[PDB]
């Protein structure tokens, strides 16, 4: 219940918790718990702090990184309302692309995403050809602290 | 029998069409008659030749028929040059085109009416946003500035005969290499003298044929 | 039977060849026909005299063969001067050369097609890198700026008859004393309107003979 609010906080949705006065438990086990993808709390010299950032993660690279991606994906999908507004064309590739790109670029400028290449990190649903189809937003984004680009695809289509 | 997507053609038709819909009031006994001024696109020399040909009384049926020919307007391109402020075509090239708009009239009153319908909309310039859509893509937005450059007043007598006033206009427009008509016909709209968005009629619709 | 390595000759051919490959679309029932516009190099007056000789309707075999003559382009040098920014020849002298490119046409549409294929590439200037290799030595790199200076529109009537538009071009090039053809033939390449590195054809290939 607590750590969840501790997320609404730090980055987008691990730094001592507020009103604790004792934890049920406070190295081998800790390393074991990590990897297990479990969120531990440890107390050192008094005051307990979050050992690790979180998640019961699975097939992805081991890497905060998640929140960046989850947030982007969630926001991108909402922009789907726009699709109903207009028709799909080459131009629609632009426009939608420009809109999302502006959002993505902002993330980079603020910091949070790095090495974002508008050229080949954006969307073309159809294979690069004259032919095209509805647009799905696929993006390769890299969280600032991690040398890995992750591919995420969200689709707006029939 | 013509390159439909011609940039020159589009500017000729745009210009022709801003001035296509001009009428003069002509008071009759039965009541007021409003007559539309017919517009042609032709070299001035050419137009004047054919105009002397139409206005010639060869037979008796000509006598009446002859006073319907005037008033009219002839339009022509007379100059163009690069318009000084990676590949080229939307992004396209700022060009500047010079048009002679020539009003001919048998009566000072006719002239006054017509020109009063042209002149006030150029202070000294008249802006218009033009939209050219390719097949089905997002239309392109070309900002077209038309500037009234100068005017010229003259006659040509015989006993009435014929008044000629010419306006010179600078269109600040856009050029790019030809896009084949086979690649799809360009769709064009624009804002008229009242910012009302008409769409560009085909050439054949605006200009009466000098031929 | 001509000084092959003539610098004036090279520039005449460079200019002629940039404009060697211009076609107009001409719609037929069987299908669209594309016709290449033939280019000549001649003093303008000369070209026009001979053009009046070809355009004269002498017989019935002449009547048809009339619309194969137009459209055409005539090219000529009309002025040159030093181009104010140990011995002299590569390192050579900055010269400036003035060319009149005269387009003649029976139909406004023809003109529109042609000029639309020229005009957008001069804003107001068009760059081309030229490579001139001597025998087998390392090539020389001459940067050539061609500037569109002005255009001039005219007619010449008889009942249609003939539309004439003339472009004037400033080539910012390079002059040096003649290098004998016997010392080895010059190899020349250049970048066309699309940065495509074509190699400069011999004179005899670009210009049709006015003679």
């Amino acid at each position: 219940a607590d750590i969840a609010g501790l997320c609404a906080r730090t980055d987008n949705v691990r730094g001592q918790i507020l009103n604790v006065i004792k934890l049920a438990i406070e190295q081998a086990q800790r390393d074991r718990l990590y990897q297990e993808a479990i969120n531990p709390v440890t107390g050192t010299g008094g005051d307990g702090y979050v050992l690790y950032g979180d998640k019961t993660a699975t097939s992805v690279p081991s890497p905060n990184v998640r929140r960046l991606f989850n947030m982007l994906k969630t926001n991108i999908g909402r922009s789907s309302k726009y699709r109903l507004f207009e028709l799909n064309n080459a131009f629609t590739r632009s426009s939608f692309r420009t809109e999302t790109a502006q959002y993505l670029q902002g993330n980079k400028a603020l910091g949070g995403i790095y090495e974002y290449r508008v050229v080949c990190d954006t969307t073309n649903n159809t294979p690069s050809v004259i032919d095209r189809n509805e647009f799905v937003a696929t993006f390769y984004i890299q969280p600032a602290r991690s040398i890995n680009y992750i591919t995420l695809n969200f689709v707006a289509t029939a | 029998g013509y390159f439909y997507n011609s940039s020159f053609r589009r500017y000729a038709t745009l210009m022709g069409d801003l001035f296509s819909n001009i009428q003069i009031k002509r008071q009759l006994e039965s009541g007021d008659k409003f007559i539309r001024v017919p517009i042609t696109y032709a070299s001035k020399e050419h137009f004047m030749m054919k105009l002397n040909k139409w206005t010639s009384i060869n037979s008796q049926e000509d006598v009446a028929k002859v006073e319907t020919i005037l008033p009219r307007i002839n339009l022509h391109l007379v100059d163009f040059s690069y318009n000084a402020p990676v590949v080229s075509q939307y992004n396209p090239s700022p060009i500047k085109m010079i048009y002679e708009l020539s009003i001919f009239t048998r009566y000072e009153d006719d002239m006054f009416q017509i020109v009063e319908q042209i002149l006030p909309y150029f202070q000294p310039h008249f802006n218009t946003t033009m939209y050219e859509q390719f097949g089905n893509d997002i239309p392109f937005k070309r900002d077209i500035k038309i500037v009234l450059m100068s005017a010229a007043i003259d006659e040509a007598i015989d006993g009435r005969r014929r008044i000629e006033w010419s306006l010179t206009f600078e269109v600040n427009g856009w050029m790019y290499p030809p896009v084949d008509d086979a690649e799809g016909l360009i769709r064009t709209t624009y804002t008229d003298f009242h910012a009302n968005t008409r769409d560009l009629p085909d050439g054949e619709g605006v200009f009466e044929s000098v031929d």
